[PDB]
């Protein structure tokens, strides 16, 4: 009644934002060093190998997902 | 020796709890609480050595 | 007169069930003939070009 | 008798917008990972 | 129920005639509009006279609100309003749209 | 104060002790799942410094706590012991000291499970504690013994409560209530108690066999000695599929109550719902080897088991079509139990359709021990049984507590858990169909993309759990004021369209069960004279 | 035994008339439950030399 | 009777049990038993005194619970007809649960025997294992069980028929025959070639018949308490339900011993 | 052949078993999407046209002429999805005239492969253990938690029979793009077949909880042509 749909829309978006922010703040407490394979150069050098071995022909083989 | 009416007249006309209403209940109930009180807390004393990893002396 | 107006939930559930089967049918037919029969064709043109790369 | 507007008109003008609303709600309820993949770096954009 | 429409009207005419207070006329009106048919004009007329006997005016307005919600068109509603007009003006009940105009 | 709660003998007190333990252990299992899902967020060691044994121990604790210490003592232990005597008109359960020991053996299972975690390394074996990993060669120490004793004490509780339930609804029904005129929740607890009584023996036999194998040098599942671990798989899963139908059948009863009272029309074909529940319970004993499709059975074995696993889609389909038919043509009052029931009716069917994908042993070679299976069962568990559990709480809490909850906060909590659970468990099908295996603390780097979004959704789910904790606090403190102001729904049924606001006031509650006619918080002696029914 | 009826007498814990705030008991009941796996994690990481 | 005096009773036939400490006492005894055996199995406790104390506390707490049940049924008159029907139904569900435990054990035997391993030699009973022959002592053990049922049947029907000496003597004969069976099983277990560690054969054999042995020693205990309560006039001619449960228990232990006999001693040799 | 980031479908098939598994999965998913569209459309339209309905049709309880229909119609759709499933089930079990056997024994956190046919000029059985390359010794470009130090090499267009067992606990020899999943239990020997249709390299992993090294236990299969297989086998 009279603007409680708006309240339980704002509360849902606020809960999503608080969850994203606290997820970020406890991702800041993880291991400081990601594995060596999670950069762009390693993944291009793995797609090198996969192209040489004809991997995943009709789908895709490319492994690059990081920067 | 057919004491059942005489015991009905005690168990129904009583104020005490049901496990206390017999005359011989102080002979069962007072040792049992001591035996129970050591039986439930002595493994709880060995819980920290089991966490630390200290085995008992056997040799 | 006013002729009897009866049975609107009958024809309503009949059109609702028919519409539900038709919407599920167009979703599933898109699934098959647009995703599955693209994956199949990308697979089989690879196998048919392999069977000529082997002469 | 069949007084009034036809039932195909009466229920088409009710069922037509709810088809589109169902399509929108179903595609946001199922295709929400497409919105993450579109902004992920694996798309190379 | 394997009921025909005519058995429905003859059941609910004599069901409205035997209601004796406001609980009963509202109850009978509820469980006659809770079917998959708009009631015939005769049983709506019997419902109006029954709400007259119990002397409650908003139930005789809610009758017309209920059949507005119950018919398929607005021309079926206007057909009810045509030949239910005489009993409505005789009892003197207003329709809700002309009572609370938006 | 010690005689009402320690020496307890009324079912309505043992039910709230069950509920307190259930929500405590659910906080424990949700914390364990948060640690699991936080470690799984990215490749490499993140929070547990390597140490995959600790990951496996946490997975064991998460599964055992959430199944045997949240869903069973919540649904069966709380709701059955509270509501089945009140809905059959019984003054109490038959055998009430049994009903008290069936609660008080659960904190003891909890403390032995927690010290199973604290001794040498914990039992990291899965919740299906398979030998030879669960043996004495691969798991040295008292960890697995204490986990087996936790399962023993929980099986003692759920067997004694099952005997209690069967006898108290075959014997203590009030004086108009034939078996055909039972509520659907009573039929749920009834059929669940038979499944418990028929299935918990074989589990107790199998894990006592395992315990004797570990400690008494006997060889039931030791290969160098004549054993076979496939015998453990058979003896476990003959309990294990009846266990998961035990988890869901009271959920079916709760949903059939909620959907009917918020559609304001009765359930479409009630006796066919009873027949469907009984058929699910009967057929659940014939399907146990669909968890054993890979172990090396024959082809005709697997053909029968696909057939029998497939033909349980018929009574569940009858139930779900009946739920859609009993909301069709209704007057839906969108309250929080109704929101949870509609979310059940969608997400449970999605989990069941992935279940019939898994039912084909031809296809289950592509999906066994993958995260696809994890997606199926976490759908039908944390969106079937947890959603029906939340529906039962929001449906019965103000009646049986006397205190209303904040309605807007409840709907915020619902939408947050409905978003968050979807975000956890929907990408698991993508991971499982691409080949990601189960029970791994670390994965290849190609699985990072959906694992990250799943652990983002994990925080939404636990945020809604924290909101639920605050909803409990606001209900316990301000629950008498929520009736006065407009922060809560006081009547779960509105007046009918021609029912006056004053004619509604003499008949405020219109229910088909006794639970909503009682005094709020119900009396210590409900039914002094027996209730009567035509 | 005849027990008390009413609104707050069905729960084993005290809510209204307390010398301490109720939120203490309420949130410390659940923070212990949320904190059992962290005690588990701490002792099984101190046993494995990671701390 | 008048309304004023009918209002001083219960209006419904069901036992509203008084609050009792033995549920939480037996629960803590099961805790102490679990925590004691899981630490003496792995050497964190020196001797078996903790396990002995825990089993003793468990047994005495169960005895005090049964004493209170006897007190309610005899000295307070709380067991009406509906309560009797409920107790009989609960005991029937209990014996169905135990028959299902034995069905799991028979499944274990059959899964080891229907097609055995290669490490025993595609053989049943395995090579080197000297199996117990079904003719000597287990035949006497079937005879003294089929006869124990025949004794307890006339003891029951003479309890109904008004006889006192013909029921007490039949109960005494039943109890002594049960302890004859238990001592004969002890003699077989001592003079058996294989042990419980001698492979899967000794495992399944001693599991099945040792669970039956434990059920028979509890059967001897409840036959003894039925003799005590019949001599001390607790049991009556129309209201003897613990006796009836013991009769049901004898007649299901008889048929599961027969299944153990024909499976473990005839088909499996 | 290898998982890709953000993927949502199967890996690309390499055997007829996996390419049949994909078709059966899509055929099941067809009717599954029909049923999902039906129940989601009903669940949408009911709560969007009866949430604003003030009169509930409270006398609809039986529906006899349509309860039989929604009992019968799930059964015939079960029959339709069960017709190809039985054909695939009874096609994938026959291991008829294979040209190669390979044993795969799962130890705790390595696999041990054993070509046992003595088609060599050496005439002796070929075995080797394949361990995961640890993360600190990965040379650059290698796939983490997938690459091994030694490999299992198999010729193409050859019926191969994998005989799978274990040594201490239960493992699982699983390669998804080949579509083989087979439990290695320490008592028995299972078998699967494959026919590799294209050369390449296909990865898999232990899909059964082995313990604390369960994630560190991969499978790597190089399928080559038969000359290159022979020249590989001539060494090891
Ligand atoms: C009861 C069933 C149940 C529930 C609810 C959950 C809930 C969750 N589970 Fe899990 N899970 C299992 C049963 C369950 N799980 C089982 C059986 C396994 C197998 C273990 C094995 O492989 O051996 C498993 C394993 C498992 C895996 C696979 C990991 C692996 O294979 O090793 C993952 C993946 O991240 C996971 C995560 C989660 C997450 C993030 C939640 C989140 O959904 C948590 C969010 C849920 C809530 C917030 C619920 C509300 C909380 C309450 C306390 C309800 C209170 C309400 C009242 C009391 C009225 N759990
Ligand atoms: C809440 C408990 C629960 C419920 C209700 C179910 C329901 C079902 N489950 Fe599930 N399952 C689990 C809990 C549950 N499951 C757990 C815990 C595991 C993993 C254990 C472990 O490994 O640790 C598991 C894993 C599991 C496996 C093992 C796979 C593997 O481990 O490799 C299989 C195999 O067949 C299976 C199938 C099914 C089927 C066919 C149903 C059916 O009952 C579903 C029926 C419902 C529907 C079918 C949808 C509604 C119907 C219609 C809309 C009608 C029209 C539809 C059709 C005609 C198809 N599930
Ligand atoms: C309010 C609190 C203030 C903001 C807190 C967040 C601060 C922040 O910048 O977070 C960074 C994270 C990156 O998190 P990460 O990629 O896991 O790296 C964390 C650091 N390591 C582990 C390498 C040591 O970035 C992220 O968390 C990205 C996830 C964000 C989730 C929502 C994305 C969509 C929003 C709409
Ligand atoms: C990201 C944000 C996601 C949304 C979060 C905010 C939502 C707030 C909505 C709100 O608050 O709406 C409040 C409205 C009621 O409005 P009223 O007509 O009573 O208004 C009166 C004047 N104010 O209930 C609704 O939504 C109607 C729909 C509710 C249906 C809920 C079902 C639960 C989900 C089931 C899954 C769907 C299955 C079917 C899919 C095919
Ligand atoms: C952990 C739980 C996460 C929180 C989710 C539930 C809380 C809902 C609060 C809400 O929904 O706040 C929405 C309301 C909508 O304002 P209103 O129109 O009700 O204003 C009437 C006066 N209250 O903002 C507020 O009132 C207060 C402002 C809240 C924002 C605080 C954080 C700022 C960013
Ligand atoms: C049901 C429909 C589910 C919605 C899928 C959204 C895709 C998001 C996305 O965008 O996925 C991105 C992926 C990866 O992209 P790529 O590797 O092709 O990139 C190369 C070019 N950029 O796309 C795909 O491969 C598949 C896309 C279509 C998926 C349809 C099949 C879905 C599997 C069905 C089984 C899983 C459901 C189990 C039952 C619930
Ligand atoms: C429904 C609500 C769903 C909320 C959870 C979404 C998680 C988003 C995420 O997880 O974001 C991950 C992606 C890709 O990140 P990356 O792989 O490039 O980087 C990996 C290291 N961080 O970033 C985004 O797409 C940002 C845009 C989010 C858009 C969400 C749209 C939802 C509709
Ligand atoms: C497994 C444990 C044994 C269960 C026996 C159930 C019998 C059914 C029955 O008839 O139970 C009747 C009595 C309980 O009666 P009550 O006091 O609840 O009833 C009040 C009416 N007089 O059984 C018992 O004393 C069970 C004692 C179990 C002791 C713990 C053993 C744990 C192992
Ligand atoms: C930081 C965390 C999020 C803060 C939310 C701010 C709300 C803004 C506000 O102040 O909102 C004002 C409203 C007014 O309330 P109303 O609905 O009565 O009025 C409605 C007016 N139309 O309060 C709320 O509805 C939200 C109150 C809920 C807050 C959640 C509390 C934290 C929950 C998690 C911690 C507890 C569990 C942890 C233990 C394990
Ligand atoms: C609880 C519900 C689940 C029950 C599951 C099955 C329970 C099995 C009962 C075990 C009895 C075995 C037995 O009595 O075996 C007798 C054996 C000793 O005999 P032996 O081999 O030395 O004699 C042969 C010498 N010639 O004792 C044991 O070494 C184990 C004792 C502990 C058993 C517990
Ligand atoms: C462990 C040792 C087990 C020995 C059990 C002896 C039971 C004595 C109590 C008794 O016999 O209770 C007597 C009552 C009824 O008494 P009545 O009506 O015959 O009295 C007549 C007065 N005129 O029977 C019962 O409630 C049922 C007893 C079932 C007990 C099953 C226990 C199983 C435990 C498994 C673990
Ligand atoms: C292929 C099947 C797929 C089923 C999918 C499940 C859909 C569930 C949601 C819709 C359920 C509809 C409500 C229940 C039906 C009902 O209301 O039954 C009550 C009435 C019966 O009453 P009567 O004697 O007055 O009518 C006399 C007429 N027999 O029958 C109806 O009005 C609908 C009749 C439907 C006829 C078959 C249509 C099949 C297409
Ligand atoms: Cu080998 Cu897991
Ligand atoms: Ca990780
Ligand atoms: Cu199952
Ligand atoms: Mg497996």
């Amino acid at each position: 009644g009279k603007g409680d749909v708006a309240f339980i829309t704002k509360g849902v978006f606020l809960g999503l934002g608080i969850s994203f922010g606290l997820f970020g703040l406890v991702r800041l407490l993880a291991n400081p060093e990601t594995p060596k394979t999670m950069n762009r150069e390693w993944q291009l050098k793995s797609d090198e190998y996969l192209k040489s071995k004809n991997a995943n022909p009709w789908g895709g083989y490319s492994q690059v997902q990081s920067k | 020796a057919n004491k059942v009416i005489q015991l009905q007249k005690i168990f129904q006309s009583s104020t005490k709890p049901l496990w206390w209403r017999h005359p011989r209940s102080a002979l069962y109930l007072y040792p049992f609480y001591a035996i129970f009180a050591v039986a439930v807390v002595t493994p709880l004393l060995y819980i920290p050595n089991a966490i630390r990893g200290i085995k008992a002396k056997k040799a | 007169t006013i002729a009897p107006i009866t049975g609107t939930i009958k024809r309503r559930v009949i059109m609702d069930i028919v519409l539900g089967f038709s919407l599920g049918g167009v979703m599933a037919s898109y699934w098959w003939w647009g995703f599955h029969m693209d994956k199949i064709n990308k697979r089989e043109k690879f196998y048919a070009e392999l069977a000529e790369r082997k002469k | 008798g069949r007084i009034g507007e036809s039932w195909v008109i009466t229920e088409g003008r009710r069922l037509i917008p709810e088809i589109f609303q169902w399509s929108a709600v179903l595609s946001v309820c199922l295709g929400w990972p497409g919105a993450v993949y579109f902004f992920s770096k694996a798309r190379k954009a | 129920d394997e009921e025909t429409f005519e058995e429905f009207t003859a059941r609910y005419e004599k069901e409205f005639d035997e209601a004796y207070d406001l609980f009963e006329v509202q109850r009978v009106l509820n469980n006659c509009f809770s079917y998959d048919l708009v009631p015939a004009p005769a049983v709506i007329e019997k419902a109006l006279r029954a709400a007259r006997r119990v002397n409650d005016l908003p139930t005789a307005i809610r009758v017309f609100e209920a059949l507005k919600y119950k018919v398929e068109n607005e021309d079926q509603y206007k057909a009810y309003l045509d030949e239910l007009k005489d009993v409505r003006q005789e009892l003197g009940v207003p329709l809700k749209e002309e009572l609370f105009p938006s | 104060m010690v005689q009402r709660w320690l020496y307890s003998t009324n079912a309505k007190d043992i039910a709230v002790l069950y509920f307190m333990l259930a929500i405590f252990s659910g906080m424990a299992g949700t914390a364990m799942s948060l640690i699991i899902r936080l470690e799984l967020a990215a490749p490499g060691s993140q929070y547990l410094h390597g140490n995959s044994q600790l990951f496996n121990v946490l997975v064991v604790g998460h599964a055992v706590l959430m199944i045997f210490f949240l869903v069973m003592p919540a649904l069966i232990g709380g709701f059955g012991n509270y509501l089945l005597p009140l809905m059959i008109g019984a003054t109490d359960t038959a055998f009430p000291r049994i009903n008290n020991i069936a609660f008080w053996v659960l904190p003891m299972g909890l403390v032995c499970l927690v010290t199973s975690t604290l001794v040498e390394s914990g039992a990291g074996t899965g919740w299906t504690v398979y030998p030879p990993l669960s043996s004495i060669q691969a798991h040295s120490g008292p960890s697995v013994d204490l986990a087996i004793f936790a399962l023993h004490l929980t099986s003692i509780s759920s067997l004694l409560g099952a005997i209690n339930f069967i006898v108290t609804t075959l014997n203590m029904r009030t004086n108009g209530m034939t078996m055909h005129k039972l509520p659907l929740f009573v039929w749920s607890i009834f059929i669940t108690a038979f499944l418990l009584l028929l299935s918990l023996p074989v589990l107790s036999a199998g894990i006592t066999m395992l315990l004797l194998d570990r400690n008494f040098n006997t060889s039931f599942f030791e290969v160098s000695g004549g054993g076979d671990p496939i015998l453990y798989e058979h003896l476990f899963w003959f309990f294990g599929h009846p266990e998961v139908y035990i988890l869901i059948i009271p959920g079916f009863g709760i949903i059939s109550h909620v959907v009917s009272t918020y559609s304001k029309k009765p359930v479409f074909g009630e006796i066919s719902m009873v027949y469907a529940m009984a058929s699910i319970g009967l057929l659940g004993f014939l399907v146990w080897s669909h968890h054993m499709y890979i172990v090396g059975l024959d082809a005709d074995t697997r053909a029968y088991f696909t057939s029998a696993t497939m033909i349980i889609a018929i009574p569940t389909g009858i139930k779900i079509f009946s739920w859609l038919a009993t909301i069709h043509g209704g007057s839906i009052r969108l309250a929080t139990p109704m929101l949870y029931a509609i979310a059940f009716l969608f997400l449970f069917t999605m989990g069941g359709l992935t279940g019939v994908a898994l039912a084909n042993a031809s296809l289950d070679v592509a999906f066994h021990d993958t995260y696809y299976v994890v997606g199926h069962f976490h759908y039908v568990l944390s969106m079937g049984a947890i959603f029906s559990l939340f529906a039962g709480y929001y449906y019965w809490s103000p009646q049986i507590l006397g205190l209303n909850y904040n309605e807007k906060l409840a709907q915020i909590q619902f939408w947050l858990i409905f978003i968050g659970a979807n975000v956890i468990f929907f990408p698991m099908h993508f991971l499982g169909i691409n080949g990601m295996p189960r029970r791994i603390p670390d994965y290849p780097d190609a699985f990072a993309g959906w694992n990250y979004v799943a652990s983002i959704g994990s925080f939404i789910a636990t945020l809604s759990l924290f909101l639920f904790i605050y909803i409990l606090y606001d209900q316990l403190v301000n629950g008498l004021n929520n009736k006065v102001n407009n922060k809560s729904v006081i009547y779960n049924k509105a007046p009918d369209f021609v029912e006056s606001n004053t004619i509604f006031n003499l008949n405020t509650v219109k229910s088909s069960s006794i639970e909503f006619l009682l005094t709020s918080p119900p009396a210590v002696h409900s039914f002094n004279t027996p209730a009567v029914q035509s | 035994v005849h027990f008390k009826d009413g609104v707050y007498e069905n729960i084993p814990f005290k809510v209204k008339g307390r010398k301490t705030p109720y939120a203490l008991s309420h949130f410390g009941f659940f923070a212990i439950g949320f904190a059992v796996p962290f005690v588990a994690c701490y002792v099984q990481l101190k046993k494995s030399g990671a701390f | 009777m008048t309304h004023l005096e009918r209002s001083r009773h219960q209006q419904h036939p069901f036992h509203m049990v008084m609050p009792s400490p033995w549920p939480i006492v037996v629960s803590f005894a099961l805790l102490s038993l679990a925590l004691s055996t899981a630490l003496t199995m792995h050497g964190y406790i020196g001797n078996m005194n903790m396990v002995y104390l825990a089993l003793f506390v468990l047994l005495t707490s169960s005895i005090l619970w049964f004493r209170d049940i006897v007190a309610e049924a005899t000295y307070l008159g709380d067991h009406t007809m509906a309560v009797r029907k409920g107790i009989n139904l609960g005991f029937l569900m209990f014996v169905l649960s135990e028959v299902l435990i034995f069905a799991g054990l028979f499944w274990a035997y059959f899964h080891s025997a229907m097609s055995p391993d290669v490490t025993l030699g595609a053989c049943w009973p395995p090579v080197g294992i000297e199996a117990v022959q079904p003719t000597e002592l287990p035949l006497l053990n079937t005879i003294i069980l089929l006869s124990s049922g025949a004794t307890v049947t006339y003891s029951h029907h003479a309890l109904i028929a008004g006889n006192r000496n013909k029921a007490l003597s039949g109960l005494l004969i039943t109890f002594w025959l049960i302890v004859i069976f238990v001592t004969c099983q002890y003699i077989e277990y001592t003079n058996a070639a294989f042990t419980i560690s001698d492979g899967v054969y000794g495992s399944v054999f001693y599991a099945g018949t040792g669970l039956h042995f434990l059920h028979m020693v509890m059967l001897a205990a409840m036959l003894g308490v039925n003799y005590w309560r019949m001599r001390n006039y607790h049991l009556t001619a129309g209201h003897h339900v613990g006796y009836e449960t013991t009769i049901i228990y004898t007649h299901v232990l008889d048929v599961i011993w027969l299944f153990l006999y024909v499976v473990f001693y005839w088909w499996g040799v | 052949d290898v998982p890709t980031p953000y993927a949502c479908y199967f890996q690309d098939s390499a055997t007829p078993n996996q390419e049949g598994i994909l078709e059966l999965h899509d055929n099941i998913m067809f009717y599954l999407l029909v049923i999902l569209g039906l129940v989601s459309w009903m669940l949408y339209t009911i709560v969007m046209t009866y949430s604003k309905n003030p009169i509930a049709y409270k006398y609809i309880k039986h529906g006899q002429t349509i309860e039989v229909i929604w009992t019968i119609f799930p059964a015939v759709i079960l029959l339709i999805i069960a017709f190809p499933s039985f054909i695939l089930l009874y096609l994938c079990d026959e291991v008829i005239s294979p040209a190669m056997t390979i044993k795969a024994i799962g130890y705790q956190w390595y696999w041990k492969y054993e070509y046992s046919d003595f088609i060599n000029d050496s005439g002796e059985t070929v075995e080797f253990e394949s361990y995961v390359i640890p993360d600190e010794l990965l040379e650059e470009g290698q796939l983490r938690l997938l690459d091994t130090d030694t490999s299992m090499v198999v010729p193409v267009d050859t019926h191969i029979r994998f005989v799978v067992t274990a040594a201490d606990v239960i493992h699982d020899f699983a390669i998804p793009s080949l579509g083989i999943k087979v439990d290695a239990t320490p008592g028995r020997l299972n078998q699967v077949s494959a026919l590799i249709q294209r050369e390449g390299v296909f990865y898999g992993a232990c899909s059964e909880l082995c313990g604390t090294g369960h994630a560190n236990m991969p499978i790597k299969i190089e399928a080559v042509s038969l000359p290159k297989f022979l020249e590989w086998l001539n060494e090891q």
